[PDB]
């Protein structure tokens, strides 16, 4: 998963 | 960051928060009026915050500044996360100062082993979620590739690299995405994505700024 809010 | 501990107000001076009323991604400050962040933190409405520690309360230091653009690389891609680097203009240049300051770009990529320094907002959790306030930081390695293809076989790619501890604990995790990795004063890497957060043998995974230096450049130098 991506490491962004929220991940991806 | 897991397992990360609090940087300490505005040690970490490149570090910007991403904001589209509430923190979603880390960026760099790479020059007063451009942010490194990554791809896949693109969305409209990005308010870039400088000079921020506790990105809930104004604390002084910060600058909110909007992004005027944001540049996702032409060839990211959001299923591999390849090339994933975006650069954020500033609607205007930020103020530097020694709590708002650039870091540098590598003029090479960084070797495995090198220590650096992995900032960020996010989730300090590896299981469950708990985003602090302040701004957290993690001592973390820039793994082989080796290591980094085992841990994530056909996943990364020349423009990736695993960055932490593959005995859990340690790693950056929701929230810190676009945010730095910093080594040896340059920036290294943007944190990217990992399977989970600070999971065993499965270590953050972060765009290999280095790859992208001249794409930066004559990014910015164009915009
Ligand atoms: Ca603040």
């Amino acid at each position: 998963c991506t490491k962004s809010i929220p991940p991806c | 960051i897991v397992g990360g501990y609090t940087c300490g107000a505005n040690t970490v001076p490149y570090q910007v928060s991403l904001n589209s009323g509430y923190h979603f991604c880390g960026g760099s400050l790479i020059n007063s009026q451009w942010v490194v962040s990554a791809a896949h933190c693109y969305k409209s409405g990005i308010q870039v915050r400088l000079g921020e520690d506790n990105i809930n309360v104004v604390e002084g230091n910060e600058q909110f500044i909007s992004a005027s653009k944001s540049i996702v690389h032409p060839s990211y891609n959001s299923n591999t996360l390849n090339n994933d680097i975006m650069l954020i203009k500033l609607k205007s240049a930020a103020s530097l100062n020694s709590r708002v300051a650039s870091i540098s770009l590598p003029t090479s990529c960084a070797s495995a082993g090198t220590q650096c320094l992995i900032s960020g907002w996010g989730n300090t959790k590896s299981s469950g979620t708990s985003y602090p306030d302040v701004l957290k930081c993690l001592k973390a390695p820039i793994l082989s590739d080796s290591s980094c293809k085992s841990a994530y076989p056909g996943q990364i790619t020349s423009n990736m690299f695993c960055a932490g501890y593959l005995e859990g604990g340690k790693d950056s995790c929701q929230g810190d995405s676009g945010g730095p990795v910093v080594c040896s004063g340059k920036l290294q890497g943007i944190v990217s994505w990992g399977s989970g957060c600070a999971q065993k043998n499965k270590p953050g995974v972060y765009t290999k700024v280095c790859n992208y230096v001249s794409w930066i450049k004559q990014t910015i130098a164009s915009n």
